[PDB]
């Protein structure tokens, strides 16, 4: 799941270098400490304990398919540098319509970048 | 030193055994008639006092039929007359008659003759054990032999290569009756499984084959290349040498969640091998292209837990690791919360051998992949679908009440997969 | 013609096929041993010797 | 006189094993039969420090091959330098681990131990003086990282004021070869800071990317990864068995790089590495070999030290040198970057020299360094540890073992209480 | 590595896809079958297993016999069979049912292809794509298409070569409508275009190559040399080459304006050059001439915004400045007010090829032109003209609803068109 | 000892270093190998100052080659003295920055000024006494212009008091090959004019200017230009290789040129430029030099210092002459222009004679002036920057990098503030 940091080789794995041309995972590249141990915080069989804080993420992650994916995406990359005030707004408003396609793993991740 | 058996159970299990055992034969060397006209065989053939070495194995089945082709196919003279067992009688699609009627008469010469297998070998390292949730004795008997097999050998691994039904296709009616009962014993007497159904494979077949109208004997070929490239290790040198107890210890994280999922690449024709080149990047991202898993199923709907790469021919620790470090850095596959690295790397040294009238290529590198997934567990939901709208109304039930088992185990064994679901569940929900 | 050195090596294994491997070691009579001297080495070829 | 005694456990430990004896014998001119055929008079005049005496002019390492499955001895049998081994060394069970750290070091490792120690203890009380014992294993395995780790246990009870180095391999961040690599990791480092005088820490990953920028090779393959470490083992032994303007030994720098018991984990990297379009243009002098010396890519270990502090360094050098340019380049270095060296210890660098450099090479040169940028690997391996460990995963094979979860507990209790004094030590106050 | 990828889309798009890969073929060297009797070819093929060049290109259409064509052509053996992507059933001229419907069953397939040809690249940089407006499958997909590459590569750079339909001749009624539709979808979806109208190279073909009786092969040879030229400097080395990346950033002066229009210069018969010299001086004249663009508008009926030149052959940096000094000093050539400097020169050294069988006379010098300019906003009036009249009465809507798209996106879609006008107004305007 | 590490940036900056370092080699005999070849003693005394030492007679040079593009490095290495470089020098990413001044400067410029800051860390503290660095880029581009001040801002912090030359390239305004050069050029001596110790303006129209007129060469490739650019980088420098009457350094004319830190930018010029005909009526001596030296038409910028005042000149003499005439000669024009030498400095001109002339040659000199006449450029700029900029135009491009809109006001107001202070010293009074 998580990727960790090469130190003085993170250049060897970065997503581009790799071949790989596209929106990419992100990594940890700084990490604590943790004084003593740690508590068993499942069951038998890895339920996880009543007692516990769950998350209410989806517990078969999150994909969309063509069909389930909206039918007019904005781009991610918007640049606001002459556009009017009210065109400014409705570009803004059109991305953040759908909150599942930005959310999910194979949704976009937009840029935005300057004001009217 | 290293040696397995090979436990093959009914017909999908026989058949099989014609398929893959005819490769054990070409990529040692053996003749068909059983000597090889330089010990590297020990792990399934076994000398004689006369020079003939006789396989491993021990074919059975509840009905002559199937066996019978072999014992006058061309390998006659290559099997032990003794250790192909057949009955008068099958159990004809049935978990009770091949469980409780039928297979407690010839339960007790089979174990003997495990028991004639064990003794010739010195280090046992498991045992390879083939059948089908389908019919009855692959079923039935199989799920017999389990339980008796787990009392008589605590620690020895179990391995159960399987055929799971077809999502939509399926050569039986009462069969998903069959496949709920028989989830008991691949939950608590076994170690590994490798459920695979043969509509991907046709998928597959005639996709990158291209041999649009293929047959049983084009798919027990592949699985055949699939328990090959498992065992390679065990068998010629390599790099970083994979044992079977290495793999069932990093595959199973919990065990009752034993149900990884086959994937084997490239599996491509001669024709399609004359355009493409072939890299250790480009068969390893064929391992995770949802079109080429042996269950359809999707990963992409779920998360990972375990992987296992199976590496095999002239491959470098150069690609590997590059590769590997590719498929993280990709946010289409998802990985459980709790399993930062779940990768387990095997290389081998011997490319795989190419059998004459198959539908591969030769080829110089290979790859199998087993990938335990949270995505297998929407198989179950159409199963237990399927078999609670005809349990609802008791149909087929008067079949198995007959026979002499109780309808208790019915309503028991649909509780214990209806945990199973949840339990698939559980492990999806992150903290 | 090189002298040994970290660089300074080629591999032999390239085109060569059978990387079969024999069993050498094993146990007789519950006794750790080399089982047989004259078994070859990888490759179904001669050892040195 | 002085003697080392070569431990060896596992898979990782028996390929560095046996690439690291070739590299000495060709130091010391054995050919595979093992007479001596090498010219020059010191090339014997310190070879009983590894080779044993044997009838008709024959030298015998000192070497005890250990490894719970035996299939690996046999490619080690069948290498270049496979018969100069002594058979009653290979010591061997019948079932390995499977990546198990509990299976090789309490049920299986203990059936096991018994033989290893008949052989050191007959290795021991053979020669006069021993100087000390040295291991080189895996602590992402079964048999290194388990059992490996109980032989260094019960040593230290019986020789405690013998030294006991390791050369161990710890797990990479980005690619990981096994799925329970945290959980045998935790479980190692526990019993090296308790009973171990030295450990160097080597990483594949980072000598996967020397061999590729460094040497530029197009295939490296684990022959090349082999011999980099072994040309490091070389390395620091190597006034022991050649003379040398300023001498040293094994416990010359045990003494002057450990200012406390509990912090001995080095980081190890190898000068001379050139590429083979890089000898046309390059001069050699010592100022370039001091360049690439702490020049932080030529590392081998997986942390940067630019962002912790030099502890103690240790540089040791081969080749007929000017003893002038030596040490003026190491006031340089400490002068210049003074950052990265703690204040309360001024002169934190030691030296030394001897005469005979490598065969072939001309200049050579071996550094050894402690530096507060080590509790990275156990800070990145805890937490690769919690995350594993809160749900219980891969918990019934090792709890399977009847072991306690306490022992988890006290298991990284014990690996963070190092990291916090670790972190003490760097910011820590001069005045 | 300098590397594109061709995403043809159409017949539009497999027969300019023809005669393009036909001209890379002859200018690297590549045999029909693939073999080469200098890796400068890596930028279109790409290495493989057997010793051949595959091309890096995607073929799609949604009806089979223009493919087909292709797979029983010359070329049958060049491309790899997996790119050229077809369907039983075509969009027949129709926006809706190539958007929604049946565009929406391939595009996870062309997808796939896509990833695998970009996996391949080192360093790819943008995707070219050829399509038409007026087709279904060219209009309808590959608007989904481009909307769905976006998110997968957000910052790439996607170049749209198209066909914009006739002011006077057609092929087609509906054609306004489908035009209308794929501007508003790749409005924000795209980052430059280089419209073509076919009339615009038929009077030219007329005037200057002789050929009174033109085909649609003496026009995709001519687009093929548009395509060759924007390349080349990839491809060979020159005095000043030039990017994908370049000549985007130098051409859309605002987020809305991306509408550049293409000149090639000179095209003239082989009797016809015998009788003129060709120099810098006289081909860049030409490259301005209202009379030589293939877009139906006279750039005199507006200003110039950006012009981008491509040099190519025995050229002279002094000669380039000499030619451009004159062109300014007229003011027939009318620029911006806010663009003082409006040029981008690149000079490449290898002379244009010459397929046998073409059109053009092999020429040592040759000049190619890419100028942005609001002279193309009379274009989309008669478009809107053309819109207009039919959607008064709701002709031909009830083919686009009962697709599955409704007829308020017909009214936003011009209305944006309606705002784009007033776009191409304000810029024109001086302060 | 006094040593230059040369930094090479951009397309334009390895394509004048590369003439650079041939021009140089054939001074110091070095043969297309990368041996001395030479005859004369002094021609091997002081090459450590440009050359690094290498076994087996061998000199590399000291260059740093940094582009985006991989394109202009292949035709480097390509070229006849392309094997010279060492192979870790060349640094270089993936994309380009497609004449984005934001792009190389932030976002993709940054990922590569990790190495080349390792390249240059190594190369400097090799040499024991740095007298300073220099570089070649050019202000239209992408890279040099772009990532080419992320250096200089980078290295002014670490290395302050060495000095820091660029022979930068500032746009020409008859006709730009650029359309968003203003742009560039703009926000690049506002880093130049911060960090900067002296700056050079090469323009390439005055190189087409002397080509043509003077040398009267028919066809003047890239190449001519960049041997003239090189035959001052020579001149500057060439009193540091080789002994002389009255010698000099950077340091000496830095010093000597500047009378307040914002000025730092002069006009080369190189005296002996005859064409073919006129070398037949001709007659070497010290007025002839003199004579060309100050005409206007043999500067290589854009501006004529008839319409400003010579603030400080500089001209360093080569070749073996007498010390009388070459201080009247400059005392002659001294006195006769008196209008255009400013009136509160006498003896406005700095000499210096160097004894070894240029190979083939019999004397020479070269010009370095400092005037008023250069913000002719400045405002020539910014009349191109307000233009475009008040129409928020080419802008997406660079607020889209995420840069904000206040550098580019405030770059102007540097630049602004520049000229409004440069034209106070035009209009000074003495007394
Ligand atoms: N993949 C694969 N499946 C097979 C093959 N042969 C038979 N099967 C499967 O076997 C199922 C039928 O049960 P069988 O294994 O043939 O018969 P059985 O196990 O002996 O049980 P009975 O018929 O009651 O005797 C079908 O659903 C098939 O899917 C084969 O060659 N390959
Ligand atoms: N310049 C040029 N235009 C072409 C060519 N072939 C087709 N066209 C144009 O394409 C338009 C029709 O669309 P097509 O490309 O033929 O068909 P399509 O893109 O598959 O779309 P559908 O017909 O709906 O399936 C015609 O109006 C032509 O103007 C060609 O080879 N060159
Ligand atoms: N450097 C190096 N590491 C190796 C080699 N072979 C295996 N390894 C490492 O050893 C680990 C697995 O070793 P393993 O066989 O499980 O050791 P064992 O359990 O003691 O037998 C992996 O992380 C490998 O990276 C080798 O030849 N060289
Ligand atoms: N005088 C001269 N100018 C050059 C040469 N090569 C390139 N240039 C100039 O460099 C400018 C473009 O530089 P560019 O490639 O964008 O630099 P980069 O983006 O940093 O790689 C053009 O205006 C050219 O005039 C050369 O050999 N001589
Ligand atoms: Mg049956
Ligand atoms: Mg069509």
């Amino acid at each position: 799941a998580t990727n960790y940091s090469a130190n003085q080789y993170e250049k060897a794995y970065l997503p581009t270098y790799l071949q790989n041309w596209s929106p990419a995972r992100p990594t940890k590249e700084k990490i604590a400490a943790h004084e003593g141990y740690t508590q068993i915080i499942a069951n038998d069989r890895g339920h996880l304990l009543p007692s516990v804080p769950r998350s209410k993420a989806s517990p078969w992650g999150s994909f969309m398919g063509t069909w389930q994916m909206p039918l007019k995406i904005p781009p991610a990359k918007v640049t606001l540098t002459a556009r009017t005030t009210t065109a400014a707004d409705n570009l803004t408003k059109w991305i953040h319509k759908n909150p599942d396609l930005l959310n999910a793993c194979n949704g976009l991740r937009p840029e935005i970048s300057g004001k009217p | 030193m290293r040696e397995c058996i090979s436990i093959h159970v009914g017909q999908a299990g026989v058949q099989i055994g014609n398929a893959c055992w005819e490769l054990y034969c070409l990529e040692h060397g053996i003749q068909p008639d059983g000597q090889m006209p330089d010990d590297s065989f020990n792990t399934f053939f076994s000398e004689t006092g006369a020079g003939k070495h006789v396989p491993r194995a021990v074919f059975v089945d509840l009905e002559p039929t199937v066996v019978d082709e072999v014992r006058t196919g061309t390998y006659r003279q290559l099997f032990h007359p003794e250790q192909l067992i057949t009955g008068k009688e099958d159990a004809a699609n049935n978990y009770a008659r091949g469980h409780y009627t039928i297979g407690k008469e010839i339960v007790d010469l089979v174990l003997d003759r495990i028991r004639k297998l064990a003794d010739l070998c010195t280090g046992l390292q498991g045992f390879l054990i083939f059948h089908s949730f389908g019919g009855g004795t692959g079923s039935g008997f199989a799920s017999l032999l389990m339980e008796r097999l787990s009392v008589d050998y605590g620690k020895k691994s179990k391995l159960e290569f399987a055929i799971y039904p077809a999502p939509q296709v399926s050569t039986a009616v009462v069969e998903p009756y069959n496949s709920i009962l028989t989830t008991h014993t691949t939950l608590e007497h076994s170690d590994c499984a490798f459920m695979v159904d043969n509509e991907a494979i046709y998928d597959i077949c005639r996709r990158n084959l291209d041999i649009e109208r293929p047959t049983y004997t084009n798919l027990n070929r592949l699985i055949g290349q699939i328990v090959s490239s498992i065992t390679a290790s065990l068998r010629f040198d390599g790099a970083l040498n994979v044992d079977l107890t290495e793999f069932q210890t990093n595959l199973v994280p919990y065990p009752r969640i034993h149900f990884p999922l086959a994937t084997y690449a490239p599996v491509i024709s001669a024709e399609k091998a004359y355009h493409e080149q072939l890299s250790v990047a480009e068969i390893t991202n064929a391992c995770f292209e949802p079109a080429n898993q042996m269950v359809k199923c999707d990963p992409r709907h779920g998360k990972y837990m375990a992987c296992c790469m199976l590496y095999r021919g002239d491959v470098v620790p150069k690609d590997v690791n590059a590769a590997i470090a590719t498929i993280k850095t990709k946010r289409t596959i998802q990985f459980v919360d709790w399993c930062p690295t779940g990768f387990k790397v095997g290389i081998n040294y011997q490319p795989p051998t190419v059998v004459p009238g198959g539908d591969l290529a030769k080829v110089q590198r290979a790859v199998c992949m087993l990938s335990n997934t949270t995505a297998i567990a929407e198989a179950w939901a159409r199963l237990d679908h399927k078999f609670d709208l005809m349990y609802a109304k008791r149909a087929f039930v008067h079949w198995y009440v007959g026979e002499g088992m109780e309808e208790g185990e019915f309503s028991e064994a649909r509780e214990d997969l209806a945990a199973l679901e949840k339990d698939y569940e559980e492990v999806g929900v992150d903290s | 013609a090189l002298p040994f050195l970290p660089g300074n090596s080629f591999n032999r294994n390239i085109g060569k096929e059978r990387f079969h491997k024999s069993q050498h070691w094993g146990f007789c009579n519950n006794v750790r041993m080399l089982v047989s001297e004259n078994k070859p080495g990888v490759g179904g070829d001669l050892l040195y010797g | 006189m002085r003697e080392i005694v070569h431990l060896q456990a596992g898979q990782c430990g028996n390929q560095i094993g046996a690439k690291f004896w070739e590299v000495i014998s060709d130091e010391h001119g054995i050919d595979p039969t093992g007479t001596y055929h090498g010219d020059s008079d010191l090339q014997l005049e310190r070879i009983n420090v590894y080779y044993n005496e044997a009838t008709g002019g024959k030298y015998v390492p000192r070497a005890v091959l250990v490894d719970l499955e035996p299939g690996t001895m046999d490619s080690v049998r069948s290498g270049p330098f496979g018969q100069i081994f002594r058979p009653d060394n290979f010591v061997f069970g019948q079932s390995g681990a499977g990546n198990n750290w509990a299976k090789g070091h309490y049920t299986e490792g203990a059936e096991l131990v018994d033989s290893v120690l008949d052989v050191v203890r007959k290795e021991a009380e053979s020669c006069d003086c021993l100087q000390g014992f040295q291991l080189t294993h895996s602590l992402g395995g079964g048999t290194g990282s388990g059992m490996g780790t109980l032989l260094i246990s019960k040593i230290r009870e019986e020789y405690p004021d013998r030294i006991m180095n390791t050369f161990s391999v710890v797990p990479s961040p980005k690619v990981s070869d096994t799925v329970v690599e945290p959980y045998n990791a935790t479980l190692s480092v526990h019993q090296l800071v308790e009973n171990t005088d030295e450990t160097y820490c080597i990483d594949n990953e980072a000598l996967y990317d020397i061999c590729f920028r460094t040497l530029k090779l197009t295939t490296p393959t684990y022959g090349d990864l082999n011999h980099l470490v072994s040309a490091t083992m070389s390395g620091v032994t190597t006034c022991l068995r050649f003379p040398g303007q300023l001498n040293a030994d094994l416990r010359k720098l045990a003494v002057n790089m450990v200012p406390f018991p509990r912090l001995h984990f080095f980081m190890p990297g190898f000068a001379p590495l050139t590429s083979r379009g890089s000898q046309q243009y390059r001069a050699l002098t010592v100022p370039e070999l001091t360049q690439q010396m702490f020049d932080a890519k030529n590392m081998m270990a997986a942390c940067d030290p630019r962002h912790g502090r030099y502890l103690t360094v240790a540089a040791v050098f081969r080749g007929r040198m000017s003893m002038k340019e030596v040490d003026e380049q190491m006031l340089n270095v400490q002068n210049k970057n003074s950052s990265y060296f703690v204040e309360w210890i001024p002169n934190n660098v030691k030296t030394a020299v001897c005469d005979i450099p490598p065969r072939g090479l001309k200049m050579s040169a071996t550094f050894i360094g402690n530096s507060t940028a080590i509790q990275e690997l156990f800070k990145r391996i805890s937490e690769q540890f919690t995350a594993m460990f809160r749900r219980k995963a891969f918990l019934h094979w090792y709890t399977g073992e009847g072991m306690d979860e306490m022992e988890f507990t006290e298991a990284e209790s014990n690996m963070n209480d190092l990291v916090s004094e670790y972190q003490q030590y760097q910011d820590a106050t001069a005045e």
